[PDB]
């Protein structure tokens, strides 16, 4: 295809939850939320990754949003072009 | 949040 993600085994929404098993007590966004957004938990801090572009995103403030962030910051990304 |  012409579009590739950067990691396909966190294509499944069901595996980049699974992910969020050790997500920190003070990171205050849900996996859900996260998840559905194509974010997975990269392991470290409050840093996570999206399976399809590749962004990272990390130290969530109160009031962001998962999805609203990820457009923000990679608005040319095909799960936010795809929404 | 920031980008990494
Ligand atoms: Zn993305």
């Amino acid at each position: 295809g012409t579009i590739y993600p950067r990691n396909p085994a966190m294509y499944s929404e069901e595996a980049r939850l699974k992910s969020f098993q050790n997500w920190p007590d003070y990171a205050h966004l849900t996996p859900r939320e996260l998840a559905s957004a194509g974010l997975y938990y990269t392991g470290i801090g409050d840093q996570v990754q999206c399976f399809a572009c590749g962004g990272k995103l990390k130290n969530w403030e109160p009031g962001d949003r998962a999805w609203s962030e990820h457009r923000r910051h990679f608005p040319n990304c095909f799960f936010v072009l795809g929404r | 949040a920031i980008a990494v």
